[PDB]
C-alpha cells in the first residue's frame, strides 16, 4: 500500500503488503 | 544486481522485488559464488518469470 | 469603446488561459494521457512536474 506522509518522516512512503 | 534499484525496469525487478521510487535505504551486494555455488549446478533457487 | 475592452480584456485572459494547456513547457507531450500511456511511472513524474 501507499502510506500519508504525516505518519512517515523519513522513511519511504510504500510498505510491505505481501 | 544492478537491477535493485529504485525506477529499475525488467523481469525480475517487476516481477519479483520492486524498490519505491522514494526508496529509502542502502543495497548490499557482495560476492558468493565459492559457496552459493557448487558442483554440477545448484537448483536450490527459484524465481518467478 | 471602455465597457467593450473590458468584454474584450476580460475575454482574452481566459483564451490566453486555455490556450496554455496545449504547451509543453520543456516536457515531451502536452496531452498529459500520452505520458502516462508511452513512458514508465518512474520517468513519467518528471515529464508530468
Ligand atoms: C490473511 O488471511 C485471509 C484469510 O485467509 C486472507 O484472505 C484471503 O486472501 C486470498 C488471496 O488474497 C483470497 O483468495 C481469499 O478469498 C481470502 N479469504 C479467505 C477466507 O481465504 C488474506 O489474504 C491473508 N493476508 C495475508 C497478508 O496473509
Amino acid at each position: 500500500y501507499r502510506r500519508p506522509r504525516e505518519q512517515i518522516i523519513i522513511g519511504s512512503l510504500w510498505v510491505f503488503c505481501g | 544486481v544492478r537491477q535493485i534499484a529504485p525506477g529499475q525496469t525488467g523481469k525480475i525487478a517487476d516481477y519479483n522485488y520492486k524498490l519505491p521510487d522514494d526508496f529509502t535505504g542502502c543495497v548490499i551486494a557482495w560476492n558468493s559464488n565459492n559457496l552459493d555455488s557448487k558442483v554440477g549446478g545448484n537448483y536450490n533457487y527459484l524465481y518467478r518469470l | 469603446g471602455k465597457l467593450q475592452d473590458v468584454v474584450n480584456q476580460n475575454a482574452q485572459a481566459l483564451n490566453t488561459l486555455v490556450k496554455q494547456l496545449s504547451s509543453n513547457f520543456g516536457a515531451i507531450s502536452s496531452v498529459l494521457n500520452d505520458i502516462l500511456s508511452r513512458l514508465d511511472p518512474p520517468e513519467a513524474e518528471v515529464q508530468i512536474d
